[PDB]
């Protein structure tokens, strides 16, 4: 033994001298651990950025087609109904704010901001509106539904502002970095380790410097230490079911909103007699297709991860002069964790 | 299902005419006697653009607009019994080509294709 790189190992088989004992071999045995978890890194580097990139664009992308309709639908009431102002840059305030709070997730009731809204906006009309000259607006809110003065204008917003929240309210894209940024730290059997030991660096206790694994040896050994890991291809590629959902706007609806509340115009149809019943009474897409494009190009992420490893660790893909484990040959011859990303891919939520 | 479901897109040389008709289905037909209706134009590689407008009627007189690209060639209609509208086209330019989508304040088309080509 030169520089380099009896018997009672565990590890390397020692067909009869060797020049490393039983505390180099468990040098080897960590680097190899290390060694196989810097290699699932670069192998899973380049999608988790890409995902990770797309994941913090697109949920970026949304505050701001609310804020834009707030401030339009604040502008267009100022500009065609200023006796309604400032009560009306209160309830649209209050409306636009729980179509946010609904969107990211919040327990908001989407029948209620129409409802509220339209609550908020009857009294204003009445007294401002329809008959020009503060203890009577409950009396107002109430009437406002009891009498049905708005028609189906609310159910039309209602399902208008539903259909399209309820989509708009990034769940798989988050999983996605979830299981792929596990998959670097994926723990392998005992005998995957031992095994590993043997194929990158027991040749080194047998005195040579530059002999390689036969590549056929990598496979049997990638195989078998990969063996639940390559389980969850089918899972994967089922990548399919996003590209199926980007199928499919909220800014549409939520500009179109002054316009339908406008048609204000139904209530004052029948000021007339209704004032004397109350008066008794009381490249976005373009971005989606390129994150598909490139999302489809790792769709063989888990079947090529064996293939990854052996070709970008030192072989002799060759089978020739190589390193068996055991001995240089002329010619080579012969869950938990992954249950739970299996379980997640759950996902594929993705009942277009 | 409401829908509003345009039809009588297709080929068409330069010069010639199209009939493209929106039928309002869904049990929508309360309302569409009370909607404005409206035609927009999306052309290839462009923002959509309003064409043709039509306010609802007191059963006298539609109140119709045209846009300035348009005008004195097309006629918007509507049949409330039918619960249609139509955008008669005429003198077409290969500038009218785009996808034609019929429009509520509510509502809007999946539209169909018109093509002004040689
Ligand atoms: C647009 O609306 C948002 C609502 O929070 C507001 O913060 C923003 O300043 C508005 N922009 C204006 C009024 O120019």
């Amino acid at each position: 033994c030169h520089q380099v790189r009896g018997s009672d190992l565990q590890v390397c088989l020692p067909k009869g001298p060797t020049c490393c004992s039983r505390k180099m071999e468990e040098k080897y045995q960590l680097t190899a651990r290390l060694n196989m978890e810097q290699l699932l890194q670069s192998a899973s580097m380049e999608l988790k950025f890409l995902i990770i990139q797309n994941a913090a664009v697109f949920q970026e992308a949304f505050e701001i087609v609310v804020r834009h309709a707030k401030n339009y639908t604040n502008a267009m009431f100022k500009n065609n109904y200023p006796s309604l102002t400032p009560q009306a840059f209160e309830f649209v305030g209050e409306f636009f704010t729980d179509v946010s709070l609904y969107i990211l997730g919040s327990d908001i009731n989407v029948d209620d901001m129409v409802n509220e809204l339209f609550d908020s906006l009857f009294p204003v009309i009445y007294t401002q509106l329809m008959n020009p000259g503060l203890d009577i607006n409950e009396c107002l809110r109430g009437a406002r539904r009891d009498l049905k003065v708005f028609g189906n204008f609310p159910k039309l917003i209602m399902t208008q502002v539903s259909k399209s929240l309820q989509v708009t309210r990034l769940q798989a894209l988050n999983l996605g970095i979830e299981v792929i940024n596990t998959t670097d730290h994926l723990k392998f059997s005992k005998d995957c380790g031992r095994m590993l030991t043997r194929m990158w660096y027991c040749s080194y206790c047998q005195g040579l410097m530059m002999v390689k694994p036969c590549g056929g040896y990598c496979n049997v050994v990638m195989q078998g230490c990969m063996a639940g890991v390559v389980e969850i291809d089918k899972y994967w590629r089922e990548i399919l079911s996003l590209e199926e959902l980007v199928g499919m706007d909220m800014e549409n609806v939520l500009l179109g909103l002054f316009s339908t509340i406008h048609d204000i115009q139904y209530v004052q149809k029948n000021a007339g007699k209704l004032t004397t019943t109350i008066g008794k009474l009381c490249t976005l897409s373009s971005r989606r297709r390129e994150l598909i494009q490139k999302l489809k190009s790792f769709i063989s992420f888990y079947s090529a991860l064996p293939g990854y490893i052996c070709s970008h660790s030192p072989v002799a893909e060759n089978d020739t002069l190589c390193w068996n484990g055991q001995e240089l040959v002329e010619r080579y011859s012969q869950e938990p964790v992954v249950s739970q990303i299996i379980d997640k891919l759950h996902i594929n939520l993705l009942t277009s | 299902d409401v829908q509003l479901v345009e039809s009588g897109g297709g080929l068409v040389q330069p010069g010639g005419s199209l009939r493209l008709s929106c039928v309002a289905s869904g049990s929508f037909r309360s309302v569409f006697s009370s909607s404005t209706m409206e035609w927009y134009r999306q052309p290839p590689g462009k923002k959509r653009e309003l064409v043709a407008r039509i306010a609802p009627g007191d059963g006298t007189n539609y109140g119709a607009l045209y846009a300035d690209s348009v005008k004195g060639r097309f006629t918007i209609s509507r049949d409330d019994a039918k619960k249609t509208v139509d955008l008669q086209m005429n003198s077409l330019k290969p500038e009218d080509t785009g996808v034609y989508f019929c429009a509520s304040g509510v509502a809007w088309g999946q539209g169909t294709l018109v093509t002004v080509s040689s």
